[PDB]
This record gives C-alpha cells, sequence and structure tokens, in this order.
C-alpha cells in the first residue's frame, strides 16, 4: 500500500513518509500517528 | 399538461348532485338525464353561464365505465434509506473520506440524458461512531441540497432514531447539531419532494434519484462503505394538481382552444377544479357508428370528476344517479 | 448415428416375446465425471482476503470434434476480510452458475453442486436462478462440478458429451504466487440413460433392412416406424455370427429394462 523508502534518524520527528529513528526506538506514520514499533 | 386522446374527451366536474333540470342552479352541479327506454345518456350541468348538455351516449355503444378513486392517482414519494454497510464495517474507520453522491436522472430537462449530481462528505473521526456519523452525513448533505437559494427543491433528508424507529428528524441547512441530540441513529432517509406546478403551463413532475458511494481504504481494499435499500413509502402527492391539469385541457374541446394567447383579446374560462382538493374520476368511454356505411366508431370518453372526503361520498351518489338512469353497472369504489 | 460395422449390424426390438453376449443397462450408461474442488491447506484453510480466486474451467470438444475445440468459461471471486471457507464455496458455487447454467447459452456445459458437511451424500443444485439467500448453510466443505447430457436429435445428432478440466490460477500467498486449489475426480453419481444409444443405433441399423435414404427428397419417401422408446433403457444382447472367405454378420437384440434384468433373462 504506502512504501517507505528512507529512514531517518533524528530527535524530532521527520516527514511523515519517513522513518522515525530515535535511540532504539523505532516509528513510522499510519493512521495520522507515529506508531511504535516494538 | 397535454394527454393523449383515442378521440376527443370532455370533462364535466360535479360540485353538487340533483335530480331535475329545474334544480340546476349553481356553477358545478350536475345531474345524469336518460330515458325510460335506457337507450340514450346525457349530462345535464350548470356550465358557469347557464345550463349546458353534454354529448348524448348511445347505451348499446359503450366500450367501458369505471371509476377510480383519489388514492389510485396520489402519487408516493420514493425513499431510499441510506445506511453504513455492515459487511465493510459497522463503524466509521478512523481517517477515510465518507462522500456520497445522489445521482439524479430527470434533472431540469425531460430526459434520462439531463442529469445533476449533488455530493455530502465526512471524514471520520477516531471516536466516531455510527450515530455521529449519520448526524454530520445528514447535516452535510442538507447544507449541499436544502439551501435556500436553490432553483428548485431536490430531495428531503430525514434522520431515524433507533428509540422512536418510525418517527421522522428533519434536517434541513440551518439545522444544527446541537438541534440533534439523539445518540441511536441508525439510517439516513433520503426523500424526494414534489416540484412546482402552474395550470396548463408546468405539468406535475418529479425528479428521482439514487444515492451512490465512492469507495474508502479500510483494510488496504477500496469498498464503497455504505448501502441505499429502498423502504415503504409514506407520504402521498394529493390528486388536486393532476385533476385541475386535466379540466384545463378538457375545457377546450368544448371550450377555447385560443387560452390566453393574443391576451386582452380572449376569451376566459372559469374552472370549477379547486386545485387543492382531491378529486375522484369517472370515465365513461363510447362511441358511434354511422347508418349504412358509415360503420367506423368515434371512440370518445366523457369524463366526471367529484370531491371526495375519507369516505367517497360524492362519487359513489354520482355513480348510483347513473346507474339507476342509464341500466349500467359502474362499480362503486 | 453411423457405427462402425462387421459388414453388417441389424437391430431387433423385443418389445414383446463366434460370440453371443447379453449387455446391461448399467454398463451402456456414461457415468457423468464428477470434479470436487476444494481449498488445499498447503496454501490456506481460509480464503486469503486480498486476492482474486478465479476458477478455469477448459473445456474440450465443445462444437467441433477435436480437442483443439477448447472453451474456457470462468468463475470469480474477491475474498473479504470476514469470509469464511464456506462463504467461499458458496460465492463461487454463484459465480459458477451465471457463467455455466445461465439462460442465454447455447448448450449444456456442466452441473454446479455443493455439497454440505452435515449432508456428504447429498449435493444441493445451484443454477443461475438460484441466490445467496437460498444457500443458508453455514458448512460447505467442497464444490462439485459435473458433466452434462448434450442436446440430442433422432440420427441427425449423436450422443457426445464435452469433457472439461477446472483448473485454478495463482493467488498470491505471502509474498509468492500459489494456486489456490484442490480438483479431484471422485467417483460418478448420476448416469445418462440408455434410450439415446439404442434409439440412433436402431435408427443405424434398420437402414440395413430397409431405407437407406431416410428422408431425402422429403414427399417422395418410405417412411419407417421405429420401435424403440427413447425415455427407457435396454439391455442388448448382440450374437456375432459369419458364413471359403467368411462374411461376418451380427444381430442387436434389445428389450426394455425395468431395473431388474427381465426380458433380457427371459431370453
Amino acid at each position: 500500500m504506502k512504501t517507505l523508502r528512507t529512514l531517518k534518524i533524528s530527535p524530532n520527528a521527520p516527514d511523515i513518509n519517513s522513518v522515525w529513528l530515535y535511540k532504539g526506538t523505532m516509528k513510522y506514520f499510519n493512521n495520522g500517528e507515529w506508531e511504535t514499533i516494538g | 399538461m397535454v394527454i393523449s386522446i383515442n378521440q376527443v374527451r370532455q370533462l364535466y366536474v360535479a360540485k353538487a348532485l340533483k335530480a331535475n333540470t329545474a334544480a340546476l342552479t349553481t356553477a358545478g352541479d350536475i345531474v345524469p338525464k336518460a330515458d325510460t327506454a335506457k337507450t340514450t345518456l346525457y349530462f345535464q350541468s350548470m356550465s358557469p353561464a347557464g345550463i349546458v348538455a353534454s354529448d348524448k351516449i348511445n347505451l348499446k355503444h359503450v366500450l367501458y365505465a369505471k371509476a377510480t378513486p383519489s388514492e389510485a392517482l396520489a402519487h408516493k414519494l420514493v425513499r431510499y434509506s441510506v445506511t453504513l454497510d455492515a459487511d465493510v464495517s459497522a463503524t466509521p474507520v478512523a481517517g477515510q473520506n465518507y462522500i456520497l453522491r445522489l445521482a439524479f436522472r430527470q434533472y431540469i430537462g425531460l430526459s434520462e440524458e439531463d442529469q445533476y449530481f449533488k455530493y455530502g462528505e465526512v471524514i471520520a473521526r477516531s471516536g466516531m461512531t455510527a450515530s455521529d456519523f449519520y448526524k454530520k452525513m445528514a447535516i452535510s448533505l442538507a447544507k449541499n441540497l436544502e439551501n435556500k437559494t436553490e432553483s428548485t427543491p431536490l430531495v428531503n433528508i430525514y434522520l431515524i432514531s433507533a428509540a422512536a424507529a418510525s418517527t421522522d428528524v428533519p434536517v434541513t441547512s440551518a439545522t444544527k447539531e446541537s438541534d440533534l441530540t439523539a445518540t441511536d441513529y441508525n439510517q439516513i432517509i433520503i426523500e424526494e419532494t414534489e416540484q412546482p406546478w402552474v395550470l396548463g403551463m408546468m405539468p406535475q413532475a418529479f425528479i428521482p434519484f439514487t444515492p451512490q458511494f465512492l469507495t474508502i481504504t479500510v483494510d488496504g481494499e477500496d469498498r464503497l462503505w455504505g448501502v441505499a435499500t429502498v423502504v415503504t413509502p409514506t407520504k402521498t402527492v394529493p390528486d388536486g394538481h393532476l385533476i385541475a391539469d386535466l379540466e384545463y385541457f378538457c375545457m377546450g374541446a368544448r371550450g377555447d382552444i385560443y387560452r390566453g394567447m393574443g391576451y386582452p383579446n380572449i376569451i376566459k374560462t372559469t374552472y370549477l377544479v379547486d386545485p387543492g382538493a382531491v378529486y375522484d374520476v369517472l370515465d365513461i368511454h363510447y362511441f358511434y357508428t354511422g347508418s349504412n356505411e358509415s360503420v367506423q366508431k368515434s371512440e370518445k370518453t366523457i369524463t366526471l370528476v367529484a370531491v371526495d372526503d375519507g369516505s367517497h361520498t360524492a362519487m359513489n351518489a354520482l355513480i348510483g344517479a347513473i346507474n339507476t338512469a342509464s341500466g349500467l353497472t359502474i362499480a362503486t369504489l
């Protein structure tokens, strides 16, 4: 469905078509929220 | 409202039923006259300018005679019950846009090729239930459809509370959701409305409709979000705007065909149908054959309309006066 | 129809009373081929919710005589999230019946049945008029596609059949494309009776003694009364005899079968 081609290492939140990486927690933007992977 | 004819058709408004020619005093009186041999039937009536008789019906040359009630000629308005499709999701999925396309088919022009579409849209929220969906859907539909400065009204929108289930909750463009406080809404009723009417110039016409749904992305699947079924009709357009058009046409077979044309230089006909009253119709269809070789039939009909109040009082007395005079067996509605 | 002869074959009807051997009516009944269509448990026992499930029937001998006369009829059902195994077999048997057993098709192709899990020996018939409300049960374990009896004209259109093969397209399982089902030739249940094969045989073998120009030049013919009813089932006797060089000869005796083999065991 929705393909993501980037992974971003930032304390802040990236653009919503990117993966949020911060110190050991991975997040992604699904259904209007940043959804924690874990 | 121009109608078809088999051949010429004459109408006589029965506003009061008398028993003699001498009792005809007010415009709208009628009396069925016949022989004691029952070989000729005619209707003497009181015109707005004197006594006038109808044509002479040969009682051997009748084809059919039938009497139509008022509720047979009342148009049942079409209702459509819009609900959420339970197979797709019984609750609104969050973040999806719920668009509904109402497809009108006989908008202003006379064909199915003159079409019109009105939309309503709801973007669903995280805690939006089914009733809060139907509230915001009907607020959005009535905001688009029933604006005050439209050319004509198209459809009426009605919520139904699941506790009531038989009383329509009217939703207009002025309606706020502060007014709609019930928490159990299960459907949105969309129902067609009665178009305007001018006698002779604008006939009684209706714009039919169907609700159609755009697809939503439910679980990675583009599914259309709802179903629209046609529930049984609960309203009727009364007979009065149909009979006044039936009199406006049939008063040119007796009277003037030039109605209004060179405007101050016209004969003006007085019409005895009140358009805000229901009527019952009786169609005596008959013919004429000549003597030896003129055996072709001149198949014509004489219409009689009587105003009726619930139980058909004035028509069943009209038929009872015709049946004892003519010897016919017209059935009583 | 035209048969291959050992220089002659003459049929005599026993309506009332080298080798010789009687043939029962069960031997001359074409057992209609049944295929049982299921979902294979290797891929999934549940319909995968995003996939299109398409079944292809590959007919042969459709209108001509060859296996190059190939007819392809399709059934399809897209699975949903809440679809069960019994909702799949119900919705495909509806989809197969609209394509195969509708009003418009020029010839009968196949019969479509739904076996229920509670009634394993009872097959419910599905046609194009059948709606999803009629298939009320929630335990459907397979779909049966069975051959049909084709139209038959006496002596002008013989008894022949259109064989088929249910074949499956590929669904995406876990990122790989695999076939969604298994077709299995189970043992046949219903047959085709002998009345249409014997009445064409009696139509042919009576031209051996009588009129060979059957209806050619229709006002000037010799009409021959045929003594075989195509609505019965017949047991067949078959005596093969001969006459330096032999001239081999055949006699065929048919009699009505009432379920036991009387009137041919009485002959």
